[PDB]
RNA sequence: CGUGAGGGAAAGGUGAAAAGAACCCCGGGAGGGGAGUGAAAUAGAGCCUGAAACCGUGGGCUUACAAGCAGUCACGGCCCCGGGGGUUGUGGCGUGCCUAUUGAAGCAUGAGCCGGCGACUCACGGUCGUGGGCGAGCUUAAGCCGUUGAGGCGGAGGC
RNA sequence: GUGGAGCCUGGGAGUGAGGGCGCGAGCGAUAACGUCCGCGUCCGAGCGCGGGAACAACCGAGACCGCCAGCUAAGGCCCCC
RNA sequence: GCCCCAGGCGGUAGGGGAGCGUUCCCGAUGCCGAUGAAGGCCGACCCGCGAGGGCGGCUGGAGGUAAGGGAAGUGC
């Protein structure tokens, strides 16, 4: 049983016992969260419209990380314009606990 | 109070405006002198007051 | 205001005593910058393109040589040429305002004093011109050596008998200055140097 | 075991002798000997002396079986070029780099 | 006091060069060419960050359009259906369903033509 | 170097100690390998460290229907380290940098590359702001006295 | 009408080679990627982005950053795409 | 009231602000250093938005130098 849910303006197909990085949620490590389920994919393949009515997944947050340093570096030519900029997008590493109907 | 605790007031001392140190400082390649011209040349203009 | 300890064979007297009750750390900062500044040799010299030992003859003609244009080898763009804007014989001294020097001096004394690290002395009966004299005195006088102390007095038998001490800084009363007062954890003065101190902040 | 001899500071063009030395890489010792003896190249001589010298070192010093000896790896580092002047036309002068070469031979006992 | 270049210039060059490992020719050997190629690689990194999203969206529309055409309707019709069908699943998950869940994606097409 | 007046270089570093490598072997020698000294010998005299350019030598990936300012994103493959690192086969995108320009990828200028030097300062005046001192007051210069890194006096003078 | 609006007082500027497009004119030949003006815009400085195949000023739209999310603009929806 | 609220964040000339690093003075008759400084090479490790900083491995063999300030022959 999988299901598409939403978080950070995104849609993730998920299944229980899955480690899934997401946007930096607001929840203490070890905390759990129920999620908006876009659609239950499986036997009773119910289509969330726009969301499944009573269904929602449960996932205990594994912890907030910081993505690898994307080195955003703009450059214009013939103008003396250089912009080096470190960057690390935070994330909330999760575990799919289950999928509530 | 020992010597390491001696600090001027915040802003009492101040950096200089070092020029010609690249684009990052924003004061680079021209030292604020702009492009070509009598004023941009070394030595500069005549007496601007008069 | 600042009750000062006074060691002596008669025990520990004190003084009241008048000092600037408030410390303005920026002021002592400026004064120390003054003393350090004015004692700079300023012997940093260089050679401009006119000072350098080369000639003024153009190395090769302006045009048609293929080489880039150059004048004399002594110019600042040649290895060996003079320096542009290199340091010159320069005096870093300057007159810091007298009320500021005097005031700040009093404020340093107020710092070490009000922080307990001041100790006037009536006499130096122990010391007589030998170092160990001053050692057994100072340990006798409540000093171990961990406190780099600024010793100020007019007794050359005392100062001379205590110069070699690493943790002691020698001064006659005239040489009292904010820099040395900040250099030391604890301060020590003779009562005469106390007086010349007062007259110096009169 | 690997033996090695080095003609350090051989006054000869490095690039030239590299063509020779690259001809005996991976060869048996006897093979390389014969190939050197009949290769029309000036560097072939120096490669020869370094070769046999490496054989002596492998035999006497490191005590290897001369039969199993082959050129395990050899090469030619470049040495300190001697700069000289070639007087060219119209007053101007060139600077020829009389190049010196370092030769390295490395011997092993090929098995099987 | 004199302050010669000392070690700063060399360290900066080594920084740029370690950025330039894996570039063809002098572009990974000369600090100058390395710097320049790193400029172009920077602007490329940026614009291709902004590009990759559009690209994967193009792939998603492609695969989805194929799977939908295997059920009679085209991409625009399917999109119009799901939009009318009150479903918000995006091009990525639609594509992954169409490749993985032909029956589930088949149901999506079911509600899609159901939208008409 | 210049007839000459005159111009004018480069070029320091073994090791604590020469203890500077006896002797053997290969070699005409050089040089090399052993041995030996040595804390260390890629400290061996062309000697502290020893960077880059440059040069080669081995290994991993990869390449002979193939299009390219050399990259970048994705995917895949391979190899390595244990989720990462190296290579790129494919697909997408993509007009070097600097100056000077209305306008440069420009077939406008400069640069062969690397390493090092290389350019907005100082003085004294003025003006603005500011951190502090004093405040209808502020303030000393020369010099003098002191230490010999200690400051104080000095009111002449200036505002 | 609260805006990187306005005014005043001071310090520091650079700029004082502009250009294209539209419109209204002059000159020109009702020629010029021409010149010279006015109003406006864009570039300049936005050769950052989509379209126009390619293209500074034509159309869309003002690039703080990231995301393997969604909606549209001009422009497209036979393949490249 | 360190956090939340709203808004803003293309950018040359240019104006302003904020930091990083180099040599040297104070801190320092101090502290680190043969159990290895500086320096060199390397890192996919950590900090920072960046200038850079740590930390680690090997080379190197003897100097380095804090917090906090100052002064420049300071960044190619």
């Amino acid at each position: 049983m999988f299901a598409i849910v939403k978080t950070g303006g995104k849609q993730y197909r998920v299944e229980p016992g899955l480690k899934l990085r997401v946007e930096k949620l607001d929840a203490e490590p070890g905390a759990t969260v129920e999620l908006p389920v876009l659609l239950l994919g499986g036997e009773k393949t119910v289509v969330g419209t726009p969301v499944v009515e009573g269904a929602s997944v449960v996932a205990e947050v594994l912890g907030h990380g910081r993505g690898k340093k994307i080195l955003v570096s703009k450059f214009k030519a013939k103008v003396q314009y250089r912009r080096k900029k470190g960057h690390r997008q935070p994330y909330t590493e999760l575990l799919i606990k289950e999928i509530r109907g | 109070m020992k010597l390491s605790d001696l600090r001027p007031n915040p802003g009492a001392n101040k950096r200089r405006k070092r020029v010609g140190r690249g684009p990052g400082s924003g004061h680079g390649k021209t030292a604020t002198r702009g492009h070509k011209g009598q004023k941009s040349r070394s030595g500069g203009l005549k007496d601007p007051r008069r | 205001v600042y009750q000062i300890p006074v060691l002596s064979p008669s025990g520990r007297r004190e003084l009241a005593a008048d000092l600037p009750a408030e410390i303005n750390p920026h002021l002592l900062w400026e004064v120390v910058r003054w003393q350090l500044a004015k004692r700079r040799r300023g012997t940093a010299s260089t050679k401009t393109r006119g000072e350098v030992a080369y000639s003024g003859r153009k190395i090769w003609p302006q045009k048609h040589t293929g080489r880039a244009r150059h004048g004399d080898i002594g110019a600042p763009i040649f290895v060996g040429g003079g320096v542009v804007f290199g340091p010159k014989p320069r005096d870093y001294s300057y007159t810091l305002p007298k009320k500021v020097r005097k005031k700040g001096l009093a404020m340093a004394v107020a710092d070490r004093a009000r922080e307990g690290k001041l100790l006037l002395v009536e006499a130096f009966a122990g010391v007589n011109g030998k170092t160990k004299e001053f050692l057994a005195w100072a340990k006798e006088a409540g000093l171990d050596g961990s406190e780099s102390v600024l010793l100020v007095t007019g007794n050359e038998l005392v100062r001379r008998a205590a110069r070699n001490l690493p943790w002691v800084v020698t001064l006659a009363p005239e040489g009292l200055n904010v820099y040395d007062i900040v250099r030391t954890e604890r301060l020590v003065m003779d009562l005469d140097a106390w007086e010349v101190f007062q007259n110096r902040i009169g | 075991m690997e033996a090695k001899a080095i003609a350090r500071y051989v006054r000869i063009s490095p690039r030239k002798v590299r063509l020779v030395v690259d001809l005996i890489r991976g060869k048996s010792l006897e093979e390389a000997r014969n190939i050197l003896r009949y290769t029309n190249k000036r560097g072939a001589y120096f490669v020869a002396k370094v070769l046999e010298s490496a054989a002596a070192n492998a035999v006497n010093n490191h005590d290897m079986l001369e039969d199993r000896l082959y050129v395990k790896a050899a090469y030619v580092d470049e040495g300190p070029a001697l700069k000289r002047v070639l007087p060219r036309a119209r007053g101007r002068a060139d600077i020829i780099k009389k190049r010196t070469s370092h030769i390295t031979v490395i011997l092993g006992e090929k098995h099987g | 006091p004199r302050a010669k270049t000392g070690v700063v210039r060399r360290r900066k060059h080594k920084k740029i060069l370690k950025l330039a490992k894996g570039y063809w020719g002098l572009r990974s050997k000369s600090f100058r060419k390395a710097r320049e190629t790193l400029f172009a690689a920077g602007n490329y990194a940026y614009a291709h960050r902004k590009r990759r999203k559009r690209d994967f969206r193009r792939l998603w529309i492609v695969r989805i359009n194929a799977a939908c055409r295997q059920h009679g309707l085209n991409y625009s019709t399917f999109i119009h259906g799901l939009k009318k069908a009150g479903i918000e699943v995006d091009r990525k998950n639609l594509a992954d369903l169409a490749v993985r869940e032909p029956q589930v994606f088949a149901e999506l097409v079911e509600r899609a033509k159901a939208a008409q």
